[PDB]
């Protein structure tokens, strides 16, 4: 993180504007719709043999909602994203042995998912503030790998 | 893969897409070179800011190429054969590249067609394009 | 891809191997295993210890599909159809562990022929197990 | 880098028997032909258009013998393994910008070079002790992307 007062601009502008009870959940659904793999991750999440059994699981949608936080918590804490994480990156790391990988997509996915939601507003230059906001948080996580 | 269902669905998405498909390709080059910086590398010649009329006809260029694939996703292999020596032997692109590229392709897709855009459609595109990129780096392979 | 020259290697090394192919699938695993301890959590109900007969017969079977995939290169998906449900599907095992079998694969193969793991050969078998594998997760695909 | 005492007798073992005159050629050698994208890398290395070419180039032989001497530097300094490599980090992160994945594959390849020159003696074990430092190293160089 470095996010340049320009960018800083940008990715808080539109954060401020993110639907927090539904996002999360669209960007989790996404993950584990595009991402099949990652779903041996939420077996006891009910019925996902469907995108639409993915996308109306009162689960996902409220998992969804607690992994925007971190992220909103993240968004507002880029100085010390590592510090921020420690204890998640813990639970992922070797708790749940998530491969980091697997962060990353989250990450594209959270990406998409805005994009989706803001149209024209979600410019190049916004895109690649969040690509580096997103990309922060998925090494911040995969830090307890080391 | 690619099912009877991802056919469809890719098929659906671009019928959607339209003449705005160069439109949309020169969208995802800009949004790569920005957000993904290193890739800039392999368009020294190219003047990459905004407006770049460089950029504008290259969209086409990839735009079009993703439309051959899309008719022709059952061949993609012979209808990208040329394109596969461009890129794994003249061009040596890192395969990384081709998954930045891909990532920045459906977050334009996504910018475009909130309509069309659904969670089975995202899947069914990056499926489509892993499988372009696959063939395209397929010489390295 | 995979071509009439990677083909010729596969199907060489292949040769090569022999009756041992089930000794070295075996030892392959049990290479991943140790080496990359998250996969373990797969074969929960498998003694994963040394000599177990469990990883020994499964070794086997892991080496008989490749077999399989060998004599039928031509016709990978078609051929692993049944295997790709089992693993992308019914199992849903993270793609990367593919690349951690692979890489396993390669270190038996490398550690048993040095006479024939040429550079050339090395590079076509990583090609054709990267083929095995996209077959093999294109479920998720 | 934990690498516990068998580990350390097993990977310092074998290090010990390691022609590194020729170890290192031989496996930056098959990294380029393995992964061919790597070769962007070394254009001014020469004719590389054959795996033969590839095995044969002087300058191939010349730098896999620095890059080897890397890995003797961190086999023996897994303790600060990041301190180490401080430098080189510096060199391919913001200087080659080379992806750190290559790092990944470099030290696989190794692997098998190893496996490729000590035959049965490269037991799983020994794998596993050497998949351990090898990330470390790769974990070390990628250091400076953050
Ligand atoms: C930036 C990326 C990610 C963030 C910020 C994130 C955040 C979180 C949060 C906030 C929780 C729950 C907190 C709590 O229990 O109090 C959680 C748990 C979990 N995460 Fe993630 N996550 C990320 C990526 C992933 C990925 C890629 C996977 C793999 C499929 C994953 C799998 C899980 C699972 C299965 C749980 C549930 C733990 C349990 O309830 O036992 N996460 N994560
Ligand atoms: C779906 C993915 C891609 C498609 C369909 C695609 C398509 C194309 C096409 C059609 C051309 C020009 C061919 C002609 O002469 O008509 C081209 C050139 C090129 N591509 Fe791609 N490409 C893709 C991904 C990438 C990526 C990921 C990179 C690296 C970041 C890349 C780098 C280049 C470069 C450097 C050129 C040559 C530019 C010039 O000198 O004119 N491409 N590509
Ligand atoms: C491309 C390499 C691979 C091949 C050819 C392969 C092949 C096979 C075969 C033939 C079976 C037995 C299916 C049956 O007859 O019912 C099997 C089962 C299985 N595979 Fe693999 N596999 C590969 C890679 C992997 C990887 C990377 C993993 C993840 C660690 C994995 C995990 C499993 C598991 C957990 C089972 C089920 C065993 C049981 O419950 O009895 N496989 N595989
Ligand atoms: C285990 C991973 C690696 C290690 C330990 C390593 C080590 C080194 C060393 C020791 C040097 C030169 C030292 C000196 O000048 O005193 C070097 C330079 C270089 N490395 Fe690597 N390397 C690794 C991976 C890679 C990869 C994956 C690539 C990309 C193909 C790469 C590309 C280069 C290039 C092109 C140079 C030459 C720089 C120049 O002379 O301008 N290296 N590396």
């Amino acid at each position: 993180v470095h996010l340049t007062p320009e960018e800083k601009s940008a990715v808080t502008a539109l954060w401020g504007k993110v639907n927090v009870d539904e996002v999360g959940g669209e960007a989790l659904g996404r993950l584990l719709v595009v991402y099949p793999w990652t779903q041996r991750f939420f077996e006891s999440f009910g019925d996902l043999s469907t995108p639409d059994a993915v996308m109306g699981n009162p689960k996902v949608k409220a998992h969804g909602k607690k992994v925007l936080g971190a992220f909103s918590d993240g968004l507002a804490h880029l100085d010390n994203l590592k510090g921020t994480f420690a204890t998640l990156s813990e639970l992922h790391c070797d708790k749940l042995h998530v491969y980091p990988e697997n962060f990353r997509l989250l990450g594209n996915v959270l990406v998409c998912v805005l994009a989706h939601h803001f149209g024209k507003e979600f410019t190049p230059p916004v895109q690649a503030a969040y690509q580096k906001v997103v990309a922060g948080v998925a090494n911040a996580l995969a830090h307890k790998y080391h | 893969v690619l099912s009877p269902a991802d056919k469809t669905n890719v098929k659906a998405a671009w019928g959607k897409v339209g003449a705005h498909a160069g439109e949309y390709g020169a969208e995802a080059l800009e949004r790569m070179f920005l957000s993904f910086p290193t890739t800039k590398t392999y368009f020294p010649h190219f003047d990459l800011s905004h407006g770049s009329a460089q950029v504008k006809g290259h969209g086409k260029k990839v735009a079009d190429a993703l439309t051959n694939a899309v008719a022709h996703v059952d061949d993609m292999p012979n209808a990208l054969s040329a394109l596969s020596d461009l890129h794994a032997h003249k061009l040596r692109v890192d395969p990384v590249n081709f998954k930045l590229l891909s990532h920045c392709l459906l977050v334009t897709l996504a910018a475009h067609l909130p309509a069309e855009f659904t969670p089975a459609v995202h899947a069914s595109l990056d499926k489509f394009l892993a499988s372009v990129s696959t063939v395209l780096t397929s010489k390295y392979r």
